[PDB]
């Protein structure tokens, strides 16, 4: 066999813009190359960095998946230095933020390791990222039972942003999404908040206090900040909800009007998920003279490669 | 009332207090699970006043709050209509209290009936004739 | 210039497992062929027959651009049978179903088809079938206006899959999925509820009416089936949300005794969509004895292929 | 509580949001399309509570207006936290809240002649003379 401890050995460590600083100049490699998405990737690094300038409504949409990766201290050191200035994600985020915000350690793993040999030693799989039971499931439900009821106290009846900033008030690690977001007043537009392990402990919490959730608020929000905004812009890795719900709302000020979109998923199947920037024209949630950019890639590999050109 | 038990300690028959109401446990199943946390129970309960199914799942370990039983043994003395009058064998004590609108109570009334009503929470309930 | 009635010349049809009659049969064509996908396919067939004998509770989930496609009418169709008893899918499930009920034309396009075109024509494109704006935001927000009042007005605070049967009450489309689940009393599980033209359109007349949504009662309610369940199965088209949820719920109960996957998504990108049944073992989330089947292709394709093969 | 539609509401408008009186100060239009029917944001402060309140609606959609009652008086006592008024036009001597605000809790004194509207059955003083 192979016991616990040989298994969670190597900790996954979060990485900040500093890490990629010596990088920044990396998409002149691809430039020069240019085979088939380096045309995106410096169109992407140039739509970015006009984003930053002229766009007072900043986007950064993703998957839960990310936040189990070093890209988690990424995303918040992006919101810390002002990059993004709103959130759009899915309830998986905050497990895993949370989880690993209250000392849930993940570790290293390999695709190629016997999973049933896991379900016996209690560790998750994702990717091949590693995450012991005690450092994820156990973690949230502590946290939402300790905090919420003083949160409750003071609003029985609460926005989903604002109950994550309660949750990223208490949080003490920097390299967290949440906290970053708190430290800055960056709204989380979570319109799936009750998926997931957090949304669940929300519910069972909610029998027992007079506790309630409205979702018409984070709707107002995100409704307020797009009609009264005078630019978008937006960097979406991966699709689903979280991307769809930031196109859709940006479709009442004629579209996003920089986009840079990150996906693996293709087109052939109809998904949202795969859908072009030659797809939102007819939904007409982009400009007509707009500057987009879609990239087909594993986000691990480009979001480094994007937000090391911040640096050029 | 408001004793207070845990969820893993209920078991069918018990009682307990959900959304305010006391109810009687008529389900429990258990989840030893993990991905979202401590081992659960779901109880099923059905209140004792509105006859609702209420449902709660929470840790085993969860504190939850039961109501305090009361059975007195009564008598009815008047019908008069909406209400009958009914007095309680120990401590003399006429009250009023409402027709069962069930069907297999509600109809075993008659003059100096004896019944059985419980007191839970403040409020009381007929079960039994005879 | 092209004309408009020339794009919107052949309506989306609907289909029934009435059509599939004359293929009941064809598992056995590509049983033989064994090709790739051919072990899915006759053992998702096989697990789908099982589920029905012997699963008390039976998910139909899916995304919601197949509700833009002839697949409607069957998912409608195999509620009204019985089939499956509880539905998890997404906001865009909800638009697809009430634009198309309501006197709503999706029409047969193509992917070629210009888009800067489409939008000077007021049409929407979705995969390669043609939504005109009348058809879709148009005749959500007019059954919202109309109906939500006297629905408000019963009810102030509502489940959101209350809410879609107080819809489904009042819809006469014999091939939408919100009326089959409302004459089956089958409750649709919507998490992500507020993302779309139906839930835009609940939170603008949520301004107007004192009317909220609480989605733990929705949680309450997929909660209670699973812990009260002998045994569960599930076809899952698709991932996002509306997978996650599904496989979330069951982990209650060790996890779905049955399970047939039909998706296009990928595993090396690490997201949920693309997660193999060999994973989520890890997450506890499938039976130490179950039978699970994953086929990887067009919706479109296989559904019809499976839904055929209940009538062998 | 008069009506109007959300389209015909411009900057210095009234309007009822959430119960309360507002007053416009931000209008926002959106185009037709996916959404639906064209659509305009509103932007409101409170008159009473000062807050910041949005509604989103369709044009065409039917709002409430409050009346305004603009009423002209003069204070008698001083009572600290409440302040009595005497209406020029018909006595009704009665007692409200000091006026909160910078500009307004100074110049108070016995004998002062105030402007004060009335709007859905609650008072606020506008200027102080
Ligand atoms: N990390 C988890 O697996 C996890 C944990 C808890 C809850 N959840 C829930 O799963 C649901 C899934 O939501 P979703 O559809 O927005 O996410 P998803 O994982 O289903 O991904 C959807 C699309 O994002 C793209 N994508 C994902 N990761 C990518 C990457 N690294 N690079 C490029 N593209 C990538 C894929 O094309 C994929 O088709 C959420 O509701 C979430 O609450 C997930
Ligand atoms: N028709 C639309 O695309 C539409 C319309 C309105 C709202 N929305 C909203 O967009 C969000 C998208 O969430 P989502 O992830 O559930 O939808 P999605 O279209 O992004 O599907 C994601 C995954 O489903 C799978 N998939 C999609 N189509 C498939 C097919 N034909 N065959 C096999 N697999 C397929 C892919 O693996 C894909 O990665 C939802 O919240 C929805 O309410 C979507």
């Amino acid at each position: 066999m192979i016991n616990r401890e040989d298994l969670l050995k190597n900790p996954v460590e979060d990485i900040a813009l500093r890490d990629l600083e010596k990088y920044s100049d990396i998409v002149n490699v691809f430039d020069k190359i240019y085979g088939f998405s380096s045309e995106g990737i410096v169109r992407g690094s140039k739509i970015l960095k006009e984003m930053i300038k002229d766009a007072d409504l900043r986007f950064l949409s993703f998957t839960a998946n990310l936040v189990s990766t070093g890209l988690r201290g990424l995303f918040a050191d992006l919101v810390k230095r002002g990059y993004f200035n709103i959130i759009v994600t899915t309830g998986g985020t905050i497990d895993h933020d949370l989880a690993r915000s209250f000392g849930g350690v993940y570790y290293k793993g390999s695709f190629d390791i016997d999973d049933a040999m896991l379900k016996d030693l209690e560790i998750h799989r994702l990717g091949n990222v590693l995450v012991p039971f005690e450092s994820y499931g156990k973690v949230i439900e502590e946290i939402v039972r300790k905090f919420l009821p003083e949160i409750a106290k003071d609003k029985k009846e609460i926005p989903a942003y604002e109950l994550l900033w309660e949750f990223g008030k208490r949080i003490s690690d920097s390299n967290s999404i949440l906290r970053a977001a708190y430290e800055k007043k960056v709204p989380v537009i979570v319109p799936g908040i009750v998926d997931g392990s957090f949304g669940t402990n929300l519910f069972i919490q909610s029998q027992f206090l007079n506790f309630k959730i409205n979702l018409f608020e984070d709707m107002r929000l995100i409704k307020d900040l797009v009609f009264s905004c005078k630019k978008s812009g937006a960097l979406i890795i991966g699709g689903g909800i979280s991307k769809h719900h930031t196109i859709w709302w940006n479709q009442f000020k004629d579209g996003l009007d920089y986009a840079v979109y990150v996906t693996t998923a293709q087109e052939y199947d109809g998904s949202l998920s795969g859908a072009k920037p030659r797809e939102a024209i007819s939904w007409n949630k982009i400009r007509p003279n707009a500057k987009h950019a879609t990239i087909y890639g594993d986000a691990t590999i480009i979001v480094p490669i994007l937000a090391a050109s911040l640096l050029s | 009332s408001i004793t207070y038990t845990t969820v893993g300690e209920l078991k069918v028959g018990s009682y307990v207090v959900i959304d305010g109401e006391p109810c009687r446990v008529v389900e429990v199943t258990k989840a030893k699970t993990g991905k979202h946390g401590s081992a659960k129970a779901n109880v099923v309960a059905i209140g004792v006043f509105s006859g609702a199914k209420k449902t709660l799942m929470a840790p085993v370990d969860q504190q939850v709050e039961v109501p305090i039983i009361e059975k007195h043994i009564g008598q009815i003395i008047a019908d008069m209509g909406n209400k009958i009058q009914v007095m309680d064998l120990e401590s003399y004590e006429t009250f009023e209290i409402e027709k069962p609108t069930e069907d297999e109570l509600a109809s075993k009334i008659k003059p100096n009936a004896e019944l059985e009503y419980w007191e839970i929470m403040g409020r009381r309930k007929i079960v039994r004739v005879k």
